């Protein structure tokens, strides 16, 4: 199994595997059984504003999500990114559904890492700002059944069944380039994200949550993940 | 003091003694009736009627004839045709129906008011499918007896798609018990790993025809899907070389259980199973062991609800029996260590799904336990098996 | 009610649970029971006051067996609907013994129409020779 | 005792040196697969 650290924006309670009774923002260290969770309001078809940081001046792996006119779910868990995740990664997006349908449209995505060439002397970066997902976006390694284009949207579901997105669908959105992390030039790699999603109400209890992972440089859909495994885990452990 | 009448529908034996299920019901009434520790005020009386067992109209009369007289639970016939009838009588008027033998539940039959104390073949077919993987088979041949057996082992037919066992489903010939042409094809077909699906009478008569065709040797292995393999006289086959693996739910190791089989065999005084049958003489068949549990699991439920009285429900101007809503819960929320282990039901459909198979097999001392199956766990085998050395510190060929 | 009012032929309460009731009623009191859909004839159910105008699956399962010999398949795949459906295909499941077929039997999940779990696995196993056993409603639902 | 040890199969062959093999009830063994070859001097084919 690939080593993977994700932020589940889980839109479905999974009481069998440790997800709480409420839909929740989460955090993962090689585990769909989350370290820390928090209540997320989970509005209908609306928009987006998520944000994930890890500054090793404070070594807190934080994540916040806010709709407009809604609150913020700080779910910050201190975890040591020294040993829990490899030197070179391949970040990206992950979303899935199963037996209940939901729309998992991402409509903009960013990232900004800054890792210590020599702490003051001009640290490295990978800033991108995909506000204009094209029809043939050839710097995404979108796996599974992920779709794109036809608008400015990244549709991580098999969609356009009048927005009833064909349940037990799954699609990942891995970015094309690797990032240096492990420690080695120590671990202040304050990777940022901005993760404006859209989750449309299907009138069907919208469910199975979107993710944002930091995986191995090699990855695929693990052994079937349409459901509780949320797009990126092989097992429920 | 308080009266409490159970119903009963059984097969009509016209000349001999009554059936093994009917004697087990008469026994389990009398055992509880003479013990005050369980159920202090009950005066459990029976209303055992007899049907031709192949008539769904006759089963509907004797269901209503008991229920007009007044019952508390109907313990049901043992057919598939009559049980689907009497269940719909029991579901209509309210009283619970207590099944002791397997029935094809139609998936669109929205019924409460039935529990099936027979171990359901969906959960048994995992235990066969787990067992063929333990022996690592790839050339499995299922042999059933009637067309209902494809329903019963359907989770076994549905698995060359996941695993690599290659099924070659055959059928025993009807209108006879002479399966000489079947075993010619299987011997010529190099079929060395056979799963029968037989009643224990027909599972006994298949082996004498397998013995006389020289087909029970060291390179054959038979899995019987009966829960009554222990009642087969295996004396001609013990030294043979043949492997006969089966399942047994009848918890004979417990002395409180094994006293009852001892008390069962004495009180029968029935027609002798002559040596043309191939069965042992005095045992409890697993069809009659479950009817013993059928009284007790309801008898636990009447303990927790003492206000229960019996009404006079008439089938034409039918109304729900007012205790029938409450009393069905205490049957389903019930646990009792009977002869077949614990009896625990399922909160959905009343199929018995969690149970305790003891996997027995044939060695040169008779039938012998070689493990234990559970639905939650897997095959807890290697209880008779001991060893597996695996000394890989050898072969000395080349370092580099 | 109808036998008390007096009829000549009860035309088929058309389901396996509802037929076995009225069939043994009609065997008892005498009137013919005109079944118009296949049910499971129990082998020891000694009744004859009924006819069954649905074509028997003892004959039909030989006819599907005729086509898989005529189209010369060797990697057939049965997709059925109900647990009753293995009785509909008696002769088809019973014949890799007599020929060289490799019946890999699959079941549609109940209470749904998603073959999206199923057809994902059927494409995976390279199964191209599917034998469905649906109704005509659930035929077009899987074809879509 | 050879039947109950599963030893009369298709890959066995027994030669009896009795001249009275015909008086053995071979009914349990006819379908078995076993080869039982023997000798008989009793000229039963002659009607006299
Ligand atoms: C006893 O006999 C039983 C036979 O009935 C048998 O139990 C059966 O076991 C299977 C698994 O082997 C189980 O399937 C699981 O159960 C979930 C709930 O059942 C739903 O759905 C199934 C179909 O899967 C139906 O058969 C049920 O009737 C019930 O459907 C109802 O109908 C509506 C229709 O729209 C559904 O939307 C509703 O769910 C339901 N309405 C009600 C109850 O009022 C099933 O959903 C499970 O799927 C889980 O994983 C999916 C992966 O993506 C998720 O998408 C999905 O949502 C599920 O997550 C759980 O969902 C539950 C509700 O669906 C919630 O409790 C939770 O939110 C969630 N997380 C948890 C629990 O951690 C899965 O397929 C059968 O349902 C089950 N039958 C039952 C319970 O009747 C047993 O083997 C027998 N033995 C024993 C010992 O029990
Ligand atoms: C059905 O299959 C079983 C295996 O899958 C068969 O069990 C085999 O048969 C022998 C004799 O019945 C068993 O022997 C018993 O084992 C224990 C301990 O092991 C002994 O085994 C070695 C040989 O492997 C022997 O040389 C030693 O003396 C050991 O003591 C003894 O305590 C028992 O008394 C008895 O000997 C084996 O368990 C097993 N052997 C093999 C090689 O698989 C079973 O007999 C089959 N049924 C038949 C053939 O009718
Ligand atoms: C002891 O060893 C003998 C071999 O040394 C075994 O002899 C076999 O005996 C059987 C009879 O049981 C023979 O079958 C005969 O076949 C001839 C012609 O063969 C054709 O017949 C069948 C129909 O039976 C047909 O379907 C095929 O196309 C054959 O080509 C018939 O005329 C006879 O009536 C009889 O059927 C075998 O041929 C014969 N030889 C073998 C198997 O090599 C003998 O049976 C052994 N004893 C046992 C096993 O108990
Ligand atoms: C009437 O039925 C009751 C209920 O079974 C009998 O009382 C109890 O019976 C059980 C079964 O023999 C005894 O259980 C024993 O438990 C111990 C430790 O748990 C263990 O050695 C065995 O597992 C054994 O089953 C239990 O002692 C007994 N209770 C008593 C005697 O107070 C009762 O005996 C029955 N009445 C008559 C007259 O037999
Ligand atoms: C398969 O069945 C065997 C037999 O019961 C299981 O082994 C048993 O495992 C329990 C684990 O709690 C053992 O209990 C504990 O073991 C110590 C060891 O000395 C003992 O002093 C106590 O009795 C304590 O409760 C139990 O002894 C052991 N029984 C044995 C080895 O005969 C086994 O776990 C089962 N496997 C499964 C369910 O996968
Ligand atoms: C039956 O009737 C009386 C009713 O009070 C019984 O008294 C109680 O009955 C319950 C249930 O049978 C027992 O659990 C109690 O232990 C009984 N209490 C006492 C003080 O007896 C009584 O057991 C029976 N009486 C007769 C004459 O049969
Ligand atoms: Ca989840
Ligand atoms: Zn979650």
């Amino acid at each position: 199994a690939d080593t993977i650290v994700a932020v589940e924006l889980d839109t479905y309670p999974n009481t069998d595997i440790g997800d709480p009774s409420y839909p929740h923002i989460g955090i993962d260290i090689k585990s769909v059984r989350s370290k820390k969770t928090a209540k997320w309001n989970m509005q209908n078809g609306k928009v987006g504003t998520a944000h994930i940081i890890y500054n090793s001046v404070d070594k807190r792996l934080s994540a916040v999500v806010s709709y407009p006119n809604a609150d913020s779910a700080t779910v910050s868990y201190d975890v040591d990114l020294d040993n829990v995740l490899p030197e070179w990664v391949r970040v990206g997006l992950s979303a899935s559904t199963g037996l209940y349908k939901e729309t998992n449209t991402i409509l903009s995505w960013s990232f900004t890492s800054k890792l210590k060439s020599n702490s003051t002397h001009e640290t490295n970066a990978l800033h991108f700002m995909f506000n204009q997902f094209s029809k043939d976006q050839k710097d995404l390694i979108l796996q599974g059944d992920a779709t794109t284009g036809t608008d400015g949207n990244l549709e991580l579901t098999r969609v356009s069944s009048n927005g009833s997105p064909q349940g037990s669908s799954v699609g990942r959105a891995l970015f094309y380039a690797p990032v240096h992390i492990w420690e080695s030039s120590a671990v202040v790699a304050s990777f940022e994200a901005t993760f404006t999603f859209l989750i449309k109400s299907p009138d069907s209890h919208p469910a199975d949550g979107i993710a944002f992972f930091i995986s191995n440089i090699d990855s695929s859909i693990p052994s079937g993940s349409t459901g509780r495994l949320l797009g990126l885990f092989p097992d429920a452990n | 003091t308080h009266v409490l009448r159970f119903g009963g529908i059984f097969e009509y034996v016209e000349s001999g003694p009554m059936g093994a299920e009917e004697l087990a019901f008469r026994f389990a009434v009398n055992t509880i009736n003479r013990n005050r520790t369980l159920l202090p005020n009950t005066t459990l009386t029976y209303d055992t009627q007899k049907i031709n067992l192949y008539d769904s109209f006759e089963a509907s009369k004797k269901a209503c004839d008991q229920l007009s007289l007044g019952v508390a639970a109907i313990f049901g016939p043992s057919h598939s045709s009559s049980a689907n009838a009497v269940q719909s009588i029991c579901n209509a008027l309210g009283v619970p129906h207590i099944q002791t033998r397997w029935k094809h539940q139609v998936s669109d039959n929205k019924d409460s008011f039935y529990v099936s104390l027979y171990p359901d073949f969906s959960s048994l077919s995992r235990a066969i499918l787990d067992l063929v993987q333990f022996f690592k088979w790839k050339t499995v041949t299922v042999v059933y007896d009637d067309s209902t057996g494809l329903i019963r082992l359907q989770e076994l037919i549905k698995a060359p798609s996941r695993y690599n066992l290659r099924l070659k489903i055959r059928q025993l010939p009807a209108d006879t018990k002479d399966a000489k042409p079947l075993l010619k094809e299987m011997k010529r077909g190099k079929e060395f790993h056979v799963i029968f699906d037989c009643s224990h009478e027909m599972a006994a008569g298949i082996l004498k025809q397998a013995l006389a065709m020289g087909m029970m040797t060291e390179y054959y292995h038979y899995i019987f899907t009966t829960l009554d393999l222990f009642a087969l006289d295996v004396e001609p086959y013990r030294y043979s070389g043949v492997n006969m693996t089966g399942f047994r739910i009848l918890n004979t190791e417990n002395t409180q259980v094994s006293s009852i089989i001892e008390k069962w065999s004495m009180e029968r005084l029935q027609a002798p199973p002559k040596p043309d049958s191939g069965l042992l003489d005095g045992f409890m068949t697993t069809d009659a062991a479950l009817m013993y549990d059928a009284v007790h699991v309801v008898s636990v439920a009447v303990q927790q609800f003492p206000q229960m009285t019996v009404s006079s429900l008439q089938c034409n101007r039918h109304k729900p029996w007012r205790f029938g809503t409450r009393f069905m819960s205490l049957i389903k929320e019930a646990h009792w260590e009977g002869l077949t282990g614990r009896i625990t039901f399922n909160k959905t459909n009343g199929l018995r799904t969690d149970f305790d198979l003891d996997v027995i097999s044939l060695k040169e001392e008779g039938l012998e336990k070689i493990g234990t199956w559970d639905p939650a766990s897997g095959l807890n085998m290697t209880e008779s098996q001991k060893g597996k050395p695996a000394n890989i510190t050898d072969s000395l060929s080349n370092r580099s």
